[PDB]
């Protein structure tokens, strides 16, 4: 949504353009557009659902 | 300097004029042509008149 991915080598986080804070990547600090096919250089994570556990109660 | 992948320096310029990020990646191949064509046409213009 705002910031850019980047990986420490082993996990992926999403963080701010202008100043290092990893955050870890979630449904809510991105957005979809479509399936994997046309993006030039995308790669594989996980994205994680911060309403899955809460509702997992 | 800090480095960045130029398809991610112009998905940041994309989202600097409103235009969502994802427009770039979905048309990377289009956008490409487009600027690579107009490149070419700056070269027939100045190339064809003073
Ligand atoms: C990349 O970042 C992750 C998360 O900050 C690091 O994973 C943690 O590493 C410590 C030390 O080994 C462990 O105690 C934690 O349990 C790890 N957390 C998870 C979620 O796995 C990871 O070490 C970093 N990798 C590199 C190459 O720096
Ligand atoms: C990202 O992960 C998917 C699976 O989650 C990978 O897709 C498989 O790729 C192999 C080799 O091309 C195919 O034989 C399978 O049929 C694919 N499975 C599915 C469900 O599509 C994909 O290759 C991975 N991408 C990268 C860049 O590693
Ligand atoms: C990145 O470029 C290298 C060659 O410089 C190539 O081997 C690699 O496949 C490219 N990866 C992507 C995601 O385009």
């Amino acid at each position: 949504r705002e910031g850019v991915f980047v990986s420490n080598g082993t996990h992926w986080f999403v963080t701010q353009r202008n100043f290092y804070e990893p955050q870890i990547i979630t449904t809510d600090n991105t957005f979809v557009s479509g399936n994997c096919d046309v993006v030039i250089g995308i790669v594989n994570n996980t994205v994680y659902d911060p309403l899955q556990p809460e509702l997992d109660s | 300097a800090l480095q960045i992948p130029f398809a991610m320096q112009m998905a940041y310029r994309f989202n600097g004029i409103g235009v969502t990020q994802n427009v770039l990646y979905e048309n990377q191949k289009l956008i490409a042509n487009q600027f690579n064509s107009a490149i070419g046409k700056i070269q027939d213009s100045l190339s064809s008149t003073a």
